[PDB]
């Protein structure tokens, strides 16, 4: 059982290099979704002022 | 050409050592 949970953790190490990389690709493809809503927050600037 | 009772018709009528040397050695 030992050797089981001594390859179960670096299993599991395996896992954290697979999560950590999906993580990273979401906060990456928030960004172009946020930066649309950004120019459609700067045109504001210009439709409040008219 | 004679017929045959029926009673006499129905009278007549590599994947081990794949787990093991992984369990030994895991």
């Amino acid at each position: 059982l030992g050797k089981v949970s001594d390859k179960s953790r670096e299993i599991s190490e395996k896992y954290i290099e697979e999560s950590q990389a999906i993580i990273q690709e979401l906060v990456k493809l928030t960004m172009e979704k946020l930066e649309s809503k950004f120019t459609k927050l700067c045109d504001l600037e210009t439709q409040l002022e008219m | 050409s004679l017929p045959i009772e029926d009673n006499y018709i129905r009278e007549v009528v590599s994947k081990l050592m794949e787990c093991v040397n992984d369990a030994v050695q895991t």
